[PDB]
RNA sequence: CGAGUGGCUUGCUACCUCGAUGUCGGUUCCCUCCAUCCUGCCCGUGCAGAAGCGGGCAAGGGUGAGGUUGUUCGCCUAUUAAAGGAGGUCGUGAGCUGGGUUUAGACCGUCGUGAGACAGGUCGGCUGCUAUCUACUGGGUGUGUAGGUGUCUGACAAGAACGACCGUAUAGUACGAGAGGAACUACGGUUGGUGGCCACUGGUGUACCGGUUGUUCGAGAGAGCACGUGCCGGGUAGCCACGCCACACGGGGUAAGAGCUGAACGCAUCUAAGCUCGAAACCCACUUGGAAAAGAGACACCGCCGAGGUCCCGCGUACAAGACGCGGUCGAUAGACUCGGGGUGUGCGCGUCGAGGUAACGAGACGUUAAGCCCACGAGCACUAACAGACCAA
RNA sequence: GGUCUUAAGGUAGCGUAGUACCUUGCCGCAUCAGUAGCGGCUUGCAUGAAUGGAUUAACCAGAGCUUCACUGUCCCAACGUUGGGCCCGGUGAACUGUACAUUCCAGUGCGGAGUCUGGAGACACCCAGGGGGAAGCGAAGACCCUAUGGA
RNA sequence: GCGAAAGCCAAGGCCUGUCGGGAGCAACCAACGUUAGGGAAUUCGGCAAGUUAGUCCCGUACCUUCGGAAGAAGGGAUGCC
RNA sequence: GUGGAAGUCUGUUAGAGUUGGUGUCCUACAAUACCCUCUCGUGAUCUAUGUGUAGGGGUGAAAGGCCCAUCGAGUCCGGCA
């Protein structure tokens, strides 16, 4: 009689093409409470590892006791929060009004960008404020970019840009707050936007696997019994009915996999340090050693080793945070193995 | 259902034949079907440890022979994974016959059992003598 | 804990407890231990074994 | 008894097609319909409760596994929230199958004088093609907007990105003589679906290490062949699922329905104007694509004798071409080497032992030896190679 | 019915059969569940004695059914191997072609339209792909009927 | 080795079952290796694949035209010195 | 015990054949091919050459099979435009 069954793959995905930005693009942002604050950062992906945590859910028949938990450990060096860009509202929505740039550099900033050498802080400023007193201003967000050479397992010099949203109180509370971080140099870290213990939505590239089939990209059954014997075996049955005379964009079809922006929401944040606790005996395998800044993702990360992935904090946490958890073990065990 | 305790990988499917781990008269069971479960189009039913499970006498004694009764999943030789991440494994796939109320039918079972089966049926445990 | 086969420690959150039929349980550290005890080899005639060593 | 709607059944007609539009059932894969089987929200009851029975809104999601039979249908079994029906050339053979139907062989029953027949049964019996156009899935090159780098906007577009169930507390409580026996809400888990990831478990791993059979290189050592590993055991990286992670709450507007105020009609009236509420459904929230959005976009800085870019060179977080990303001495990008981290399992040689044997000889054992051999990983290290150098450019 | 047509009126056996329409006959076996299979019953639509009946050890690439063993047939797919596929040098066909042709949704039309109508969408070119459509290509339909056709 | 069997190797013949170069070399196809747990649930039907296997010893049912059935079945052994 | 019969058994010995894959191929290597599986293999056996039977006639352990890629009546030319 035809039983019933779920197409093969999701359509939200699509189309399912090359990423654009190797760079994550957040396409939403948490919601204005706290204080003032940049909502979001950002590192390179190393490896796993798992830790031997205590039991923190208050309603889990056994909190208070021994977990294991995957973990994933991402270097988050410092990052510089090196502008201000404001945005006015229009008709036509949001729109790039005025930018707020700095003096010190880093290094190799200009590696990608034609850094500024003649810019007027104030006048920009003094627009932006003009602005707000009319009533057309939008969120406030800074021009941020990473350090790669603080990171020696990765071989780029070249540092990653991205904008981020700086959300919290009154406007006129995070524009003073927005414009104190990046006059200093916009030097910040993982500790001033996240603690351990919070959830947070982490994006990146997936890794790619060039061009694959139905059956690997869209989970369609591979022909079954005889029919896998005839000269068809990793093909589906057809493209479609006689009526409508087309193949509807809906049907499982060979293409690119993998190298996708995926957004993963409720990561939970184990633990925010420092040096080389994690790292593991040999090196984690196709990256390096950890030694310096990083950040203990529970679970899995979008991408392959090495890859920029961004955090942001979580937009739609489904339970309550319950800060720093208590870690008994790091296993530092090598990868090899 | 109560919370496992376990993550477990279902060791069995609907047809599979597996050890009676009691003194009721059945030596062989057959599954024919899994409390709870549905799956999806041409998925085998699947069930696996602490699972209760409908089952038909294979082999045994003439008056327990071909009866249709209840179970519960005691033992399966698929890993399953506690919470510190070890996997445990058995000798073999067992059940031990269960009634409407879920106690045992028989007497007396036979050989170990998960302690996260134990657990769910505690009348089924307070006849165990291996707990594992 | 320590493997019930090489002698050698079990990092934890890692290998496999099996439930012998008595109810009898050995723990290993790995596939390795577990197949070598399969071919019915004994860990102190392996040279490699802490065990043995 | 009367009035209709559908075009799922069947019949009728002969309008299209006989210089051919390949059958039924099944399968696989996609879209849809609602006359709704479940799930959400309601109304009534011959509604105490629990549960039935009937009705309304509602198509978001789900509707599964098996036994006979080619079967559709249907009969049957255990599960389930439920295991709804229908359209797409009775969707789907330039996709599959070939059981059935439907050639040529043969048999049985019936019919026929016979050849032979049967809208009966039965055994066997063939499935061509290198895609021109169009369609779509992914990937490039150009032109347009109109010097470069980086960052964005968001018209539009896609989503089910989430659906469902069990259990606990509520509570042996409300209700009820009892039997029986709820809910709001807060929790834990399972299942189906979805996206991603490999620390863990599992698979593979014709890298690698070991054992060993036959044969050839005289033996030994070390090797070839026995099919792309002779066979067997283990297994790194990597890839994987049987493994692991993540996938709301809340707003706004409504349907059925519950009501408020309220007249036409002094009263009454949920409705005529107005209003408060109210569905898994609609919109938003969330994810993904998206300057070719012709109103062809915005900001900042750099540059027009030079900003930037190309060729070139060393490489992969990338990859069928193309594309993409990183590094190039201001350097650790690749290789060598040495450590570290891994795999296998104790090398050659020599010494002792060794059932025996006059002796020769001798399978094998122990020691040397955590040995030997090996590594798609990491670190150190400029030793080798990223040199030399050509060119475009407002 | 307790003979009549047309001579006789089916005996031994076998029987729901490769013959039984009814039919998935009824009882039993076996299975969780068996339009199957086997045993029995049997009024046989329409079995039956060399149009041979019954039966049968051995034999069989003959048809159907059951069990033990085993397994990627399946749950549910994964990794690997060799040859292709992809890129480059050389060689180098054929099928097919009224014309035009970037289409999609509806409608209309000899009632099954890329070309008609109304809208919608649509910047050109190229690479790879699996084949939805061109009632795709290949063969003056083999089916059916017709011809004062053939064998 | 039972062998005019397989497999390996001589004498002898050949590199002409005659286009090459390149990409850890993707999808897809041909032919094939290895797959955890379940074990025919797949399918009209175990189709395909697999299981068993050589030799010796023990042992072998119904039925039978007394030939056979029969290698029935089932069990054990197997190297080297 | 001897003996060694058999349209006897196993057997890719030579040699003959072709159950299934509805595998590969299907502008083919090929107008009937390739691979694995499968059957026969002391006889009504297989095989070479010579020789005979001729078209409403042969030949046929019978399938309307075969008689030079064609046979429910060969091929060629003629009747014939
Ligand atoms: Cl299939
Ligand atoms: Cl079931
Ligand atoms: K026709
Ligand atoms: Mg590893
Ligand atoms: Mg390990
Ligand atoms: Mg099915
Ligand atoms: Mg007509
Ligand atoms: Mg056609
Ligand atoms: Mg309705
Ligand atoms: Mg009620
Ligand atoms: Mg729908
Ligand atoms: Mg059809
Ligand atoms: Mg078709
Ligand atoms: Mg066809
Ligand atoms: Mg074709
Ligand atoms: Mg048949
Ligand atoms: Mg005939
Ligand atoms: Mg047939
Ligand atoms: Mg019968
Ligand atoms: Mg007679
Ligand atoms: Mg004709
Ligand atoms: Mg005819
Ligand atoms: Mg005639
Ligand atoms: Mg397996
Ligand atoms: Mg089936
Ligand atoms: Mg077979
Ligand atoms: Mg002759
Ligand atoms: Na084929
Ligand atoms: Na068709
Ligand atoms: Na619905
Ligand atoms: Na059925
Ligand atoms: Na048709
Ligand atoms: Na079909
Ligand atoms: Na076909
Ligand atoms: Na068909
Ligand atoms: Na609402
Ligand atoms: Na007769
Ligand atoms: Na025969
Ligand atoms: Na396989
Ligand atoms: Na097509
Ligand atoms: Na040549
Ligand atoms: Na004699
Ligand atoms: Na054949
Ligand atoms: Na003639
Ligand atoms: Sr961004
Ligand atoms: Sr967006
Ligand atoms: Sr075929
Ligand atoms: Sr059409
Ligand atoms: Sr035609
Ligand atoms: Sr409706
Ligand atoms: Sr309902
Ligand atoms: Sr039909
Ligand atoms: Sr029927
Ligand atoms: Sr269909
Ligand atoms: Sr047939
Ligand atoms: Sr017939
Ligand atoms: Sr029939
Ligand atoms: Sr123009
Ligand atoms: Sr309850
Ligand atoms: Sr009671
Ligand atoms: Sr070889
Ligand atoms: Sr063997
Ligand atoms: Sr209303
Ligand atoms: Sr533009
Ligand atoms: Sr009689
Ligand atoms: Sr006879
Ligand atoms: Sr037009
Ligand atoms: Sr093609
Ligand atoms: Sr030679
Ligand atoms: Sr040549
Ligand atoms: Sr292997
Ligand atoms: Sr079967
Ligand atoms: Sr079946
Ligand atoms: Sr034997
Ligand atoms: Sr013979
Ligand atoms: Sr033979
Ligand atoms: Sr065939
Ligand atoms: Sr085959
Ligand atoms: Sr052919
Ligand atoms: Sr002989
Ligand atoms: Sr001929
Ligand atoms: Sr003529």
């Amino acid at each position: 009689p035809q039983p019933s069954r779920p197409r093969k793959g999701s359509l939200g995905f699509g189309p399912r093409k090359r990423s654009t930005s190797e760079t994550p693009r957040f396409n939403s942002w948490p919601s204005d409470d706290g204080q003032p604050g940049v909502q979001g950062f950002a590192g390179y992906k190393a490896g796993m590892t798992h830790v031997v945590l205590v039991n923190d859910e208050p309603n889990s028949p056994r909190e208070g006791m021994e977990e294991t938990v995957p973990v994933t450990v991402i270097e988050t060096p410092p990052m510089r929060a090196v502008a201000l860009r404001a945005y006015e509202d229009t008709p036509y929505g949001q729109r790039p009004l005025t930018e707020v740039w700095t003096d010190e550099f880093h290094s190799e900033l200009d590696r990608t960008l034609d850094v500024p050498e003649d810019h007027d802080p104030d006048a920009a400023e003094e627009q932006i404020r003009d602005a707000h007193e009319a009533g057309d201003l939008g969120d406030l967000r800074l021009i941020t970019h990473t350090v790669p050479d603080a990171v020696p397992s990765v071989p780029k010099k070249k540092p990653d840009v991205m904008e981020t949203r700086v959300g919290g109180g009154s406007v006129s509370d995070r524009l003073d707050h927005a414009l104190d971080i990046v006059e200093d140099g916009g030097e910040h870290a993982m500790n001033d936007i996240f603690r351990a213990g919070e959830y947070a939505d982490v994006a990146g590239v997936t890794k790619g696997k060039g061009t694959q089939g139905p059956v690997k990209r869209w989970g369609v059954q591979k022909r079954k019994g005889k029919h896998a014997r005839q000269g068809w075996r990793r093909r589906i049955g057809n493209l479609g009915p006689w009526n409508p005379s087309r193949v509807r964009s809906t049907v499982p079809q060979q293409g690119q996999t993998g190298y996708h922006q995926r957004t993963e929401l409720n990561k939970r944040l184990i633990d925010i340090g420092e040096g080389d606790e994690p790292t593991v005996d040999g090196g984690f395998v196709n990256y390096g050693e950890v030694d310096g800044p990083y950040t203990l993702v529970k679970g899995s990360v979008p991408g392959p080793d090495k890859r920029l992935v961004r955090f942001r904090p979580a937009v739609r946490p489904n339970d309550q945070p319950r800060l720093d958890p208590e870690v008994r073990y790091v296993s530092n065990e090598s990868n090899q193995g | 259902m109560e919370a496992l305790g376990a993550d477990v990988t279902q060791g069995l499917e609907k047809g599979s034949l597996i050890t009676c781990a009691d003194n009721t008269g059945a030596r062989e069971l057959k599954v024919i079907s899994v409390h709870g479960y549905s799956g999806t189009k041409n998925r085998l039913p699947k069930a696996g440890l602490g699972d209760k499970i409908t089952v038909s006498v294979t082999k045994g004694t003439p008056e327990m022979r071909r009866q249709v009764l209840e179970a519960v999943v005691v033992r399966q030789r698929k890993p399953i994974r506690r919470p510190d991440g070890t996997r445990v494994k058995f000798e073999d796939n067992a059940a031990v016959i269960v009634d409407e109320n879920e106690d045992p039918r028989g007497t007396e079972l036979k050989g170990p059992i998960a302690r996260e089966v134990a657990q769910r049926f505690g009348s089924v445990a307070s006849a165990a003598t291996m707990i594992v | 804990r320590e493997c019930d086969y090489c002698g050698t420690d079990i990092e934890p959150g890692t290998g496999t407890m099996f439930v012998h039929k008595d109810g009898a349980t050995t723990h290993f550290c790995s596939s390795k231990c577990e197949n070598n005890a399969d071919l019915g080899r004994e860990a102190r005639n392996l040279e490699w074994t802490d065990t043995a060593r």
